[PDB]
């Protein structure tokens, strides 16, 4: 049947209102991978009559509206607006020509307005990716999740942007005419959908500039002149109405903003290029200067020796006249940034007639109107309207907030920028989505493309103004949180999101400390993540804190706690995943143990020397909680620490109690292996943790105190007979091979410098008896070892460089520190 | 190293673009001066061009400023679990609460002109309904400090600002009908956040400037991040300040609310919580010159720590004497039955030995005079 | 597997032979008449490069045996056709497809 | 077992005491300290007692014999029933103020909590068992406080729904064999008016705020909702109803009812099957943490849409599940998506299935492709 008939079969409209709802359901939040196969249902003909057919119903005509906009645009638009929200303005030389005013005659400081999205943008927006959609294309030869994402199905947009312009005409015509029926049954029927299409099309930047001046025209013809016909604001026009104009105006002020910060990043250019040619000068007249100066040249040459930050903030310091000595810019230089500084001031409106004459005075003058017309009981536009209100008048204020995402760039990466925006805005608009296998592969690989660019190190200023930090943040979060006690799902992924950050704070000092006001979220979220193999979230803790001594002294205690805590249930019982896969049963976890102990040796120790604050918060919270040492040296019940490195020996060395016993896996843990290495970085930590000797030498009350719960905790003997331990040799024999241990389940050459470095700090070296007590007993044969391995054979083997590293990094600096 | 940095001149032009618009919006936007709030509220508080109209209801339908506020008391009244950032309603609040103060032998006649037109100020706000919204917004806070807090007891004391007397009635009389204990389980949960003066925080913060650390970007000159002792020193002396200007003029009808609230289901003593508040600052306050005890100068950053502190037991004190002024013998009672008295001791302890060591040198005199009108 | 019912008759000489693209603008139909997918309607003809293995393969091998401004139909099987899964959210699996041919140019 | 435990353990029905003296006569009169009264938990309808075996118990009302159940207030320890006053009573006791000490009467035992504490207490949350110990701790004192007069009201329906329908639970199953045929009745008669008046009293209980309500005030009543809500299926009765509903739904139709029941309650069957879902949507609507439950017991609900008894019931149910937990959604799986469409296919063109597929794509604004995908797999290209 007619489909006009359901304006009069309201048994079926509500269904196919409501199919039509499912419709942009089921294609809603970027799934195109749908959003192809419903334009066979609903075709491009179908959709493009249904714009145009007058007699169609309320629901209906709104709801192919929609349909329209859900399927074909918004996807596109989405990503679009979220760039719309930064400025990388790239130096150009259409760049260059952006100008504040357009250029006239009749006032040079304070011309009439130009009209708004009217002009050129440089600002860089990545470009939309659209496909024709066809059904009966061969299917992809690759498997599942391989294949690239898909595109947003096509539509002529040159055509679409011409017929949106024109049932608009009609209905600003047809509005005009009062007429007692309506398009669409109703006022609101007949403008909202319509102006939701302007609306998205306005966004996505469809509309050319002789549109724009349409588009005005419509809402304005007489204000917004350039040298019935009543716009759309003096219509009467119901409240849901209202707030799609809001759009329309909150979309043209974004445009007023960003030819703001383009007039200005234009201005940067013009004025840098002076500025350098200025300085450039005075330096050479200041190198002839001292023929005609004496010894206060310092004063005049300080800026050369201050690096340009501060240069330019002394520079630029002439704003309230009472500062013009120490500046060297000359008049016409300062006169030109006083001059910028002051239409700029009147291009917002600050200083310098019923008609409005531009869309600052316009949108509030309108705003008001409305506000005080009638009680306005939609809170959506009432909430738009006073954002609108409040934008107009705090012009120099929205500028401010918009500042520290612009960011100018050499014209030589525009194209690894647009290779990057895209990848992010792949990041962005996976925030939305339940994750999957096919959302993980979309991901890793766009980590992996932003990797690979320059951009990503060159400009970490602009890396951090993007915010990518933030984005792979709550990205981690949703990951987490989802199944949070379970079982962490997509451990590739969540490995990909922690090896991303870990490499991101190492790029410099800046991004390093913003990933440090993200300390406190991880600890919690990474509580369980361990169970995970790989670069778990911890890491990313440990690499926000590592190498930086500021961050070091302002990490707090609450978030120690909460590690020693960690490590105290750590203590009685063993890892869940262990647990999972058959390992045998242990009373405490050794692989959460050292994961949390790499951490604290990371977090009490800076640039070779330990962290006062950080080593005793620490140690006084492993002695409060006595059972975060392990089985040995806990007190009660248990032995010495040498009873369990010799009893991890024969573990790691036996096999059905090593491990599960079914690297394997590739990270197959040993648990005989597993136990040492946690004692080994045991006593990293408390060797780190070790007040220093300028300390000792000087007694204080607390490193004495300290030191001593160190040595009464630690005792000696049983640190020798660690030290007198043998090593397992790579031994020649069975027909020549190589017949070498595993060091994932072996003695290792690191579990013995772990002590090196620990009875070099606490306990110390002062009588010959005892140094060469300890050096010939567990020192010796470790490097005769080394020697028998050092051959043209064996001295690039696995344990050889570790040998290598072994002496050279902890026992010879040793014996040089012992030579007298 | 300084003698050999790269010059200015020898900057990439992108580069140069990138510092030079921070150091300009740094010291020519921020320095900038626009106040437009009155003029915003002004344009906001007209119901223009229908006053010809006279329409028959009664009802009077709101002008523009009335119709903000009752938007955001629907947003403080809806029910929610967490009170999320509103980026607009601080911009609002804000402008609402610098629109209304706008402030050797100057007369008795124009006083009477200034305080005046204060009062007009308030007015425009409070007979829209704006006392209520901030008495809305802090119950909706649930005891969680941030620029919600900040900006709405910002605007209390705007509205608030020389005791206005309507403006405690109105507050007083919603709070008495509406009968929730929200609000003080917010003011008790604000006051035990509130921060005192940390010596392990202060150690570090000394050898933070001991390192002197600088950036990748140019050079910063002992770069001024994030003061981690006091950090919401202003939000505690605006917190209290709030509470002084309620109970000021002696508004003994509010001083026995705080004391006890009849209306309420549970009654929360926030003249006790005010006084476990000072106990925990003056311990803070000692153990800083327990710190400093052998040192015969207090450096600049001591100094400052000591008057950030300072001011503020100097606003728990003013409100302290607020609660208690008029007399309010309920309150006087509180006040002798509770632990004021080991705070007040503490006090005396740290002004004798402070007065005397402050005293040996004239570069401390700042501190002195602070420690006088303090005590 | 792929049979021809000629609707208009082309030139008979002109075919599209391998190394060009075949510029057609198809109808498909489901075999219970219920239409899936057009071209027309799209006002764009649907260009596919022959021999690149870009459509289905009876579209592929149909597309061949044609000429020149030839109008025909095509009864794709389900074994050149998608077949066991379909296309995803338009096609149902093992489903027979109707095709309204029209080659009507060659570049 | 009584627990002195902390937490949000005590914003419950569970923890209500009731003070009730022994005079019939002025039993609401101010309290004197040291005089007889009983201590009543008011959802179970039990009252502590010193029991010989087990300390002290809650007992029922059959075994309250005013020895071990009476007890008494006072200021302090130290060792010091008066004669009944007819009139209100000097005042005594304050809220939130006079600690007080409660002895037994005869026991002269006073309350404290059990100094041991195990491994249950090591990692769990704490709870210390209050024993009525010969002399006790010091900080053994008690602040009494008030509890508002909605959920006083409140406690007794939790009584009387968990006895009243408890009664209707064992006297359904009572006759889950024995085929009826012509004879006598299995059991009692059901309490259907019982049942049916109590149904139709909470569900009006449980009606959500009309919308014209003013925001200002609408928000109150939704508050009062989601206490109501969260109160009674924290008591267990969401899941006693869900017996409700599993004990009628084996019955295929009213006739089958009739060959278990009898025809008196056959009439009535087709009434509570549609009752008891209105009163399950009205307890699981508007609450995250109620509407949480169904996470497991998901293909429950689902196996019930093709019934024809109560299909728009069950149909709300679901919706109000869904429209209210995003967790759930990730459980649907591609079965329950066919059953979903089958009811298109069975039940014609209900517009509301439309709108439980609609729900099922986005929860609170994030995509599932998941269920979005399979949704389009098996609804779109049939073309019926």
């Amino acid at each position: 049947m007619d489909i006009l008939e359901l304006s009069e079969r309201l048994d079926l409209q509500r269904f196919h209102s409501h199919t039509l709802r499912l419709y942009r359901a089921v294609c809603a939040l970027g799934n195109n991978r749908v959003a192809h196969a419903l334009c066979s249902h609903v075709d491009q003909a179908q959709l493009l009559h249904a714009l145009e057919d007058a007699h169609l119903p309320g629901p209906l005509r709104a709801g192919y509206y929609d349909l329209l906009i859900s399927i074909h645009l918004e996807s596109a638009c989405r990503s679009r607006r979220s760039m719309l929200s930064e400025y990388i303005v790239p130096l150009t030389p259409e760049t260059r020509a952006i100008t504040l005013f357009p250029p006239g005659r009749k006032g040079g400081n304070a011309r009439r307005h130009g009209l708004p999205g009217v002009g050129v943008t440089t600002s860089l927006r990545p470009p939309h990716h659209f496909s024709p959609p066809c059904f009966v294309a061969a299917l992809p030869a690759a498997g599942v999740a391989e294949a690239p994402a898909r595109l947003s199905p096509a539509i002529p947009l040159e055509a679409l942007r011409d017929k949106a312009l024109r049932m608009l005409g009609e209905a600003v015509r047809d509005g005009g005419q009062h007429a007692r029926d309506p398009v669409g049954g109703s006022v609101e029927f007949q403008f909202v959908p319509v102006l939701k299409l302007v609306s998205t099309l306005l966004v996505m930047g469809i509309f050319g500039d002789e549109d724009v001046k349409q588009i005005l025209k419509m809402i304005e013809p007489e204000v917004f002149t350039e040298e019935l016909e009543e716009g759309l604001l003096q219509m009467k026009l119901p409240e849901s109405v209202k707030l799609q104009m809001c759009n329309l105006l909150e979309y043209f002020c974004d445009q007023e903003l960003q030819h703001r910060v383009e007039s200005l990043a234009a201005f940067a250019e013009r004025y840098v290029d002076k500025l350098q040619a200025n300085q450039r000068s005075r330096y050479a007249l200041l190198m002839r200067a001292f023929t005609m100066s004496a010894a206060e040249t310092a004063r005049r040459t300080r800026e050369f020796r201050s690096p340009p930050q501060e240069q330019i903030n002394m520079l630029l310091h002439f704003k309230d006249e009472a500062d013009e000595e120490d500046c060297p810019l000359p008049e016409d230089i300062r006169q030109d940034l006083q001059d910028f500084h002051q239409d700029l001031l009147a291009h917002c409106g600050i200083q310098l007639e019923k008609k409005p004459q531009s869309l600052q005075e316009l949108v509030s003058h309108m705003v008001v109107r409305w506000a005080q017309e009638d009680y306005v009981q939609s809170p959506e536009l009432v909430r738009a309207m006073f954002s609108l209100l409040h934008r107009q008048y705090d012009g120099l204020g929205e500028l401010l907030r918009a500042l520290p995402r612009a960011y100018t760039i050499s014209p030589s990466s525009v194209e690894d920028t647009m290779s990057l925006l895209e990848c992010l805005g792949q990041i962005r608009s996976l925030l939305i989505v339940q994750m999957g296998p096919q959302e993980e592969n979309l991901m890793i690989q766009s980590i992996g493309n932003i990797m690979n660019n320059k951009v990503f190190y060159q400009h970490p200023n602009l890396m951090r103004a993007l915010g990518m930090h933030e984005t792979v943040m709550e990205v981690m979060v949703n990951v987490l949180g989802g199944g949070e006690t379970k079982e962490i799902r997509f451990p590739k992924m969540v490995t990909s999101c922690c090896r991303f950050l870990c490499y991101f704070c190492r790029i410099s000092r800046q991004n390093q400390r913003s990933m440090f006001d993200h300390l406190s979220y991880l600890l919690e979220n990474s509580g369980i993540g361990l169970g995970m193999q790989g670069s778990t979230p911890l890491d990313v803790a440990a690499a926000s804190v590592i190498d930086n001594n500021e961050l070091a002294l302002a990490l707090q205690e609450q978030d120690l706690e909460k590690v020693v805590s960690y490590l105290a249930g750590c203590g009685l019982q063993s890892c869940p995943m262990l647990l999972a896969k058959g390992y045998p049963d242990i009373g405490w976890n050794p692989c959460g143990g050292e994961r949390y102990l790499d951490f604290l040796r990371f977090a009490v120790f800076v640039n070779g020397e330990s962290v006062e604050e950080n080593a005793n918060v620490v140690v006084r919270l492993l002695i409060r909680k006595p059972e975060c040492f392990g089985p040995a040296l806990r007190g009660e019940g248990g032995s010495g620490l040498l009873a369990a490195i010799e009893e991890a020996i024969r573990i790691s060395e036996d096999p059905a109690r090593d491990g599960p016993g079914v690297p394997p896996e590739e990270n197959r843990v040993h648990l005989g292996h597993a136990i040492m290495s946690f004692y080994a970085a045991l006593i990293d930590l408390l060797g780190r943790c070790a007040p220093e000797m300028h300390l000792i030498q000087a007694g204080k009350g607390e490193a004495l105190r300290i030191r001593a719960i160190l040595r009464s905790l630690v005792p000696l003997d049983d640190l020798v007979g660690i030290i007198s331990l043998p090593l397992q040799i790579p031994t020649l024999g069975k027909d020549g091979a190589l017949v070498q241990p595993k060091m994932s389940a072996s003695f290792v050459p690191d579990h013995k410098a772990s002590m090196v470095l620990f009875l070099d700090r606490v306990y110390g070296i002062e009588n010959q008896d005892f140094l060469l007590h300890v050096l010939d007993v567990g020192f010796l044969p470790d490097m005769r070892a080394a020697a028998s391995l050092d051959t043209a054979t064996f001295s690039t083997t696995e344990m050889a460089l570790a040998l290598n590293r072994y002496l050279c990094l902890a026992v010879l600096p040793l014996i040089t520190k012992c030579a007298p | 190293a300084c003698f050999r940095m790269t010059p200015l001149y020898n900057l990439p032009t992108h580069r140069a673009c990138n510092m030079f618009l921070e150091s300009y919006k740094a010291a020519w936007i921020l320095t900038e001066d626009h106040s437009f709030e009155d003029r915003m509220i002004d344009d906001l508080s007209k119901a223009g061009e229908q006053e010809e109209e006279e329409e028959e209801v009664e009802e009077k339908k709101p002008d523009p400023l009335h119709q903000l506020v009752l938007h955001f008391s629907r947003t403080a009244l809806t029910e929610k679990s967490k009170l999320d950032e509103d980026y607009l309603y601080m911009a609002y609040a804000d402008i609402m609460a610098k629109s209304c103060h706008l402030e050797v032998e100057v007369s008795f006649e124009e006083k009477e002109m200034e305080k005046q037109r204060l009062l007009y100020q308030q007015s425009r706000l409070h007979t829209r309904g704006a006392a209520e919204m901030v008495l809305q917004m802090i119950s909706a806070c649930k005891g969680e400090t941030g620029a919600m807090v900040s900006s709405t007891l910002k605007l209390g004391i705007s509205i608030l600002n020389g005791g206005n007397a309507e403006v405690q009635q109105k507050m007083l009389d919603y709070l008495k009908d509406k009968k929730e204990v929200g609000f003080f389980q917010s003011i008790q949960a604000l006051m035990q956040t509130c921060s005192v003066l940390d010596l392990n925080a202060f150690e570090r913060q000394n050898k933070a400037e001991g390192l002197g650390m600088v950036n990748e970007d140019g050079t910063v000159i002992n770069r001024q991040n994030g003061e981690k002792v006091m950090a919401d020193d202003e939000f505690t002396q605006d917190l209290f300040r709030f509470l002084q200007l309620l109970c000021e003029g002696h508004n003994n009808d509010f001083q026995n609310y705080l004391r006890t609230q009849t209306g309420n289901t549970t009654t929360i003593n926030i003249i006790i919580c005010t006084v476990d508040y000072l106990l925990r600052l003056q311990e803070s306050i000692s153990d800083f010159y327990w710190y400093y005890s052998g040192k015969d100068v207090i450096e600049e950053q001591g100094k400052r720590n000591f008057s950030k502190a300072m001011s503020v037991a100097k606003q728990v004190f003013n409100s302290l004497t607020e609660y208690i002024q008029g007399p309010c013998t309920g309150n006087q009672q509180s006040l002798a039955h509770s632990r004021l008295w080991d705070a007040v001791v503490g006090f005396l302890h740290v002004f004798a030995h402070m007065m005397m060591k402050l005293a040996q040198d004239s570069s401390q005199i700042e501190l002195l005079k602070e420690l006088l009108d303090l005590q | 597997g792929v049979e021809i019912e000629t609707i208009s008759p082309g030139d008979g000489r002109t075919f599209p032979k391998k190394g060009q693209t075949c510029v057609v603008h198809y109808t498909g139909m489901l075999q219970n008449g219920k239409k899936f997918d057009s071209s027309r309607d799209r006002n764009k003809p649907f260009k596919f490069r022959i021999g690149k293995q870009e459509v289905i393969k009876g579209f592929e091998e149909g597309a061949a045996q044609m000429s020149l401004g030839q109008r025909a139909k095509l009864t794709c099987t389900p074994d050149v056709a998608y077949g066991a899964t379909g296309h995803p959210g338009v096609i149902p699996p093992n489903a027979t497809l109707i095709f309204d041919v029209e080659l009507l140019n060659l570049e | 077992l009584v627990y002195y435990e902390g937490g949000a353990v005590c914003t419950h029905a569970r923890s209500l005491w009731r003070l009730e003296p022994l005079r019939i006569s002025w039993s609401g009169s101010h309290l004197r300290w040291g005089q007889p009264l009983r201590i009543r938990h008011v959802t179970t309808g039990r009252y502590l007692a010193l029991t010989e075996d087990q300390g002290l118990v809650v007992v029922d009302a059959c075994k309250a014999h005013t020895k071990a159940t009476s007890f008494c207030f006072r200021v302090s320890k130290e060792k010091l029933p008066k004669r009944d006053v007819e009139g209100m009573g000097p005042p005594e006791i304050k809220y939130g103020e006079s600690l007080c000490f409660v002895q037994h009467v005869a026991s002269g035992l006073w309350l404290t909590y059990a100094a041991p504490d195990p491994k249950a207490l090591r990692l769990g949350v704490l709870k210390k068992k209050a024993i009525l110990h010969q002399e006790g701790h010091m900080d053994d004192a008690l602040f009494l406080t008030r509890c508002q007069q909605e959920e006083s009201q409140a406690a007794r329906m939790i009584h009387s729904t968990a006895g009243l329908y408890n009664q209707f639970i064992k006297g359904l199953d009572s006759f889950s064999g024995k085929p009826r045929g012509s004879g006598p009745p299995a059991g009692p008669a059901l309490p259907i008016e019982a049942v049916i008046l109590s149904l139709q009293d909470l569900i009006g209980y449980f009606e959500p705020p009309s919308e014209e309500l003013q925001h200002e005030e609408k928000q109150s009543k939704l508050r009062s909702l989601r206490n109501r809500q969260s109160l009674f299926q924290e008591e267990g009765m969401l899941s006693l109803v869900l017996n409700c509903i599993d004990r009628l739904n084996v019955y295929t139709t009213a006739a089958h009812f009739a060959e278990y029941a009898g025809e008196e309650a056959a009439e009535s069957w087709k009434e509570i099957v549609n009752l008891l879902y209105e009163l399950l949507a009205s307890l699981i609507r508007g609450n995250r943490a109620n509407c949480a439950l169904f996470s497991t017991n998901l293909d429950w609900v689902v196996s019930k849409l093709d019934r024809l008894e109560a299909s728009s019931g069950i149909l709300e149910v679901l919706y109000c599940v869904l429209i209210e937990s995003p967790e759930v959604l990730n459980i649907i799986q591609e079965n329950h998506i066919k059953s979903i469409i089958s009811l298109l296919d069975k039940h014609g063109r209900n517009h509301k299935v439309l709108d439980v597929l609609c729900s099922l794509c986005v929860c609170n604004g994030v995509a599932v492709r998941s269920n979005q995908d399979l949704i389009t797999e098996n609804l779109l290209p049939g073309r019926e």
